[PDB]
């Protein structure tokens, strides 16, 4: 199982 | 040898050749790098239609430009926002780095302008929509239909990291389809020149390479990482470490450990385990031989590098355009009005844009 929608970038950590 | 004599003094002069394009174009980067435009349009030349994307920090809307009717893509970035995510560094970069390059496969910049409230970058609107949404709905490519979009993306980064650029947000959401059936990459974010090493913590989490998750200074193999991991979504349908939240996901990345769906071939499970290599010694495109390990990798035998360039390939893959300003291609996002203040917001920390 896993993420399946759009992903969002990180800024940090 | 692998090569007769014949192939092996075509494909010399070929990667001499690659050499030769790449000096030009670094002296054409250099020069529009040192020398930037800038607040070369304003917000009412155009007309807003639609929201096509959304990120942390706005979101990017189809608009019309008023006196030649021409179409763009205009990322709105609020600059409050952009203050409290310590991004103001990186974007500077964004819109320096866009206005700078010029290849076939990167979205070109063609306004840039702020206001008291938002920065605003205007790109060439490009139909086709996101990679992203083309492979959710189809499930995975085949393997010649992932190749094609990947040798796109080989060129792209050496074309990029022969100018110093990191470009650090492969995915397939950052991959837009144009009428052609080729890519053009957007979102230049989290790009930045870099000589050598640099240390930011930034990405997104599946594509991230272990040398970020791990706090290491890092290079421009981080890109190539990155490929292994786009290369493999595509033909997967999947990214190759998969989980619901970040620290999971970071956990299976530092591990390592591959698994590949039984219908890949042996030729992309070999490409792939050189890509999403831990040991940056043994790592694909960052060895002696640079890129060429990669474009010389048999799973792209069959891959004539400069007809891609040239554009010359049959897509496998050409959008439905019903027309300029069609958005049929793009999901929908909730629509919020672009507000103005009267009072300039955080003009210190914008001087250069
Ligand atoms: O498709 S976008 O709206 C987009 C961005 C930049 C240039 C574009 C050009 N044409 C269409 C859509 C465009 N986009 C923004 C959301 C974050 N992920 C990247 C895609």
């Amino acid at each position: 199982a896993g993420r399946t929608g759009r992903r969002q970038a990180i800024h940090d950590i | 040898g692998h090569m007769g004599n014949a192939a092996a003094a075509k494909k010399g002069s070929e990667q001499e050749s690659v050499k030769e394009f790449l000096a030009k174009a670094k002296e054409e980067f250099l020069k529009k790098w040192e020398s930037p435009s800038q607040n070369t349009a304003q917000l009412d030349h155009f007309d807003r239609i639609k929201t096509l994307g959304t990120g942390s920090f706005g979101r990017v809307m189809l608009v019309k430009h008023k006196e030649t009717g021409n179409h763009y893509a205009m990322k709105i970035l609020d600059k409050q926002k952009v203050v409290k995510l310590k991004q103001i560094e990186h974007t500077l970069n964004e819109k320096r780095i866009l206005q700078a390059v010029n290849f076939p496969f990167l979205v070109k910049l063609e306004f840039s302008f702020k206001d008291n409230s938002n920065l605003y970058m205007v790109m060439e609107y490009v139909p086709g929509g996101e990679m992203f949404s083309h492979l959710r709905r189809i499930g995975r490519f085949s393997e010649p239909h992932a190749r094609f979009y990947a040798a796109q993306i080989v060129l792209t980064f050496e074309y990029l990291h022969s100018l110093d650029l990191i470009y650090r947000d492969l995915k397939p959401e950052n991959l837009l389809i144009d009428q052609q059936g080729y890519i053009q990459v957007t979102d230049f974010g989290f790009a930045k020149r870099v000589k050598g090493r640099t240390w930011t913590l930034c990405g997104t989490p599946e594509y991230l390479a272990p040398e970020i998750i791990l706090s290491k200074g890092y290079n421009k193999a981080v890109d190539w990482w990155a490929l292994g991991v786009l290369i493999y979504e595509m033909a997967a349908g999947y990214p190759p470490f998969f989980a619901d939240q970040p620290i999971q996901i970071y956990e299976k990345i530092v591990s390592g450990k591959v698994r590949f769906p039984s219908h890949f071939s042996s030729d992309l499970k070999d490409l792939l385990r050189n890509l999403l290599q831990v040991d940056l010694t043994k790592r694909f495109g960052n060895l002696k031989n640079g890129v060429n390990d990669i474009k010389n990798h048999k799973w792209f035998a069959t891959t004539d590098w400069i007809a891609i360039y040239q554009r010359k390939v049959e897509a496998p893959f050409i959008p439905k355009f019903k027309g300029p300003g069609d958005t049929s291609n793009f999901d929908d996002y909730e629509e919020e009005e672009i507000r103005v203040s009267i009072n300039e917001k955080c003009g210190k920390e914008f001087t250069e844009f």
